[PDB]
């Protein structure tokens, strides 16, 4: 319950670059 | 990234009332890893609510969590008064696992006047090649106020420093202090020093000043 | 029981290091995340750094990126945060947590102070008085904290305010105690503050008489 | 809970039309973005396009940009693909995952076929036995898929369901087998379950030696 | 814009082996928004490593990735049985957030040799207007096999399909089926037929042949 591990950011906007 | 910005920021009220303290985030929530954290000046801080709605082993049942769309709120029922601290909020989901800003739970009481002082700068400091003039506000309520320092009347900024003292265990109040420092040489530039104090138990801005050059 | 002590930290300048141990016993160590977490004063609580618990990934705060470095050793049950490049913002108090979501048992916390300020004993000037009477010490530019402030050797304890510290820009802190009494003690009573500043041993008591 | 799941897929010619919708439940389907994946057969993995959670943003890929579109419905937990102008090479199972970034939610999917074939159940042949081995031969269906059993689902041991092969005539043709003692040649019978939903067929065909 | 390549496309490791699974790019990465993914046959695609460098929740510590340059490896320490699967890479920092052709990991064993077997066309299929003819081999490693028709004893080409499983989650072997199609007529025109199997596991080629054909 206390290792909550590196979720993954479901929501990535469009990179422009 | 997603911020984390807490309200209100100061909240105050009285033993036994209901508490809610929010926290809202940039964007909408999307998890529920989201905690609650009590810190007590000098003492080390203490987890609450986990998992947005789970309490802690060992937390009364007196606070609950909840979370919904863009807000996240903590809940006392019944305010105890070993409740009176600092709140902080948390995200853990993933990096950056960043805090509030943290919320102040004061005491709530009537409102007092601050019984202002003030004082010149020591002789024995003056021969070092400095002076500093201190205004006092003594035991009054809410924690908000205002001194201004005008020296010869002209507004004065830049140059002073305040401090504040924790609500009183029995009076409920605090005490302010403000100290302004200027070089020993604009001190005798001047005549006139005084600093006046804004507060709510005051029916127009008090000014007890001095007159020693 | 669980236990986290956190240890190192102290006084260092800018551009020091200074590498913080979180010695844990009462629970299997290498099956942990574990994190660190750090409150400046006058600030809020700010996440610093985590670590799986076999160490293959580490997370920062964006302010330390480069300079700070969080790692373990599951042999010896130890949790370290290795400081470089130290910064004035950087002094704050440290806690070691276990875990890496709500974050249940905490530290006792270590304190870390950066600043380019040297040792200084404090000036102790006094605030004579001139409903009842107020008077009080101004202990000025000192470094670092903290000063303990008393009374006449600590019988005057009721009505007594001593505020907390501020940091002025040339990197010293000063303070100023006060106290209210009736104008019945102003000249029978002698009222001398006890200013004790320990990383100086430096002692003063300065008698404040009515003027 | 996480719940996507497909429908609207079917057989289809070449040029007809075509809308996917993939029904969501255990989140707020407003706050994410979606993203719809296709796999031909024996090919890799394709992403096809995927919107902003409030509908502001879509792309695509190059292959189906002027002819599919990709729309939501956020008061109804439903995301859409409209499929104009299907080519034959937009045959491929079709899946709907939640968000924009590291997939971690997936449909089920639903399979897309495109051809000018027509719906065909499958003919259902034995294969004799002379240790022992027997097996059904499900020979010229069309679309896929088909789903073979042993026995009503008790004989899941030794069972190899082959892959699909294409014929000539367009249709479709797999075998399925299943090893077994030649002490159960006769006092166990052997009966293999066949169904083709794409033509409504169940067969139940019983193997015997010959 | 930019394109990714999985090197090899093919890879044959035993169990314990440390796998490198390579996924290059055009031109070099300027973000760290690379995914890898396990696709094993019959569920949907699994999501490993996020971040080009992040575990996702759940995944076990064998599976590690990072990115340099042009290459985004992701390694998988310890070999488990489980562990085969096939493997995409994936972009997802700007449209198109593609994947790679995929790279399949087969799992290395003890050669084995086929039980090769034959089955004749039904009468019910007769009846049809053709016929088809089975030969099956069931568990079998590696996957290289051939399989010949031999009507009468004139060679048969042009008019068999195989059909080969994927690796059996028990045994790690294969199972390959050729099928046989010829017309009524030229079932007809024969009446013996017969598949030799020819494997490297095998000391000399099996022949399994039945009669009554006409």
């Amino acid at each position: 319950e206390e290792n909550v591990e590196e979720n993954v950011e479901e929501n990535v906007e469009e990179n422009v670059g | 990234e997603i911020v984390l910005t807490q309200s209100p920021g100061t909240l105050s009220l009285s033993p036994g009332a209901r508490a809610t303290l929010s926290c809202r985030a940039s964007r909408t929530f999307t998890d529920t890893y989201l905690a609650w954290y009590q810190h007590k000046p000098g003492q080390t801080p203490k987890l609450l609510i986990h998992g947005a709605s789970s309490r802690a082993p060992g937390i009364p049942d007196r606070f609950s969590g909840s979370v919904s769309g863009t807000d996240f709120v903590l809940t006392i029922s019944r305010l105890e008064p070993e409740d009176f601290a600092i709140y902080y909020c948390q995200q853990y989901g993933r990096s950056p696992r960043s805090f509030g800003q943290g919320t102040r739970l004061e005491i709530k009481r009537t409102v007092a006047a601050p019984s202002v002082f003030i004082f010149p700068p020591s002789d024995e400091q003056l021969k070092s090649g400095t002076a500093s003039v201190v205004c006092l506000l003594n035991n009054f309520y809410p924690r908000e106020a205002k001194v201004q320092w005008k020296v010869d009347n002209a507004l004065q900024s830049g140059n002073s420093q305040e401090s504040v003292t924790e609500q009183d265990s029995k009076d409920s109040t605090y005490s302010l202090s403000s100290t302004l420092t200027l070089s020993k040489a604009d001190y005798e530039k001047h005549k006139v020093y005084a600093c006046e104090v804004t507060h709510q138990g005051l029916s127009s801005p008090v000014t007890k000043s001095f007159n020693r050059g | 029981e669980v236990q986290l002590v956190e240890s190192g930290g102290g006084l260092v300048q800018p551009g020091g290091s200074l590498r913080l141990t979180c010695a844990t016993s009462g629970f299997t160590f290498g099956s942990y995340w574990m994190t660190w977490v750090r409150q400046a004063r006058e600030k809020g609580l700010e996440w610093v750094a985590n670590i799986r618990h076999d160490g293959s990934e580490t997370y920062y705060v964006d302010s330390v990126k480069g300079r700070f470095t969080i790692s373990r050793d599951n042999a010896n049950n130890s949790l370290f945060l290795q400081m470089n490049n130290l910064r004035a913002e950087d002094t704050a108090m440290y806690y070691c947590a276990r875990g890496s979501g709500g974050l249940v048992h905490w530290g006792h916390g270590t304190l870390v102070t950066v600043s380019s300020a040297s040792t200084k004993g404090p000036s102790v000037f006094p605030l004579a008085p001139s409903g009842t009477a107020a008077l009080g010490c101004l202990v000025k530019d000192y470094f670092p904290e903290p000063v303990t402030v008393s009374w006449n050797s600590g019988a005057l304890t009721s009505g007594v305010h001593t505020f907390p510290a501020v940091l002025q820009s040339s990197g010293l802190y000063s303070l100023s105690s006060v106290v209210t009494v009736p104008s019945s003690s102003l000249g029978t009573q002698t009222y001398i503050c006890n200013v004790n500043h320990k990383p100086s041993n430096t002692k003063v008591d300065k008698k404040v008489e009515p003027k």
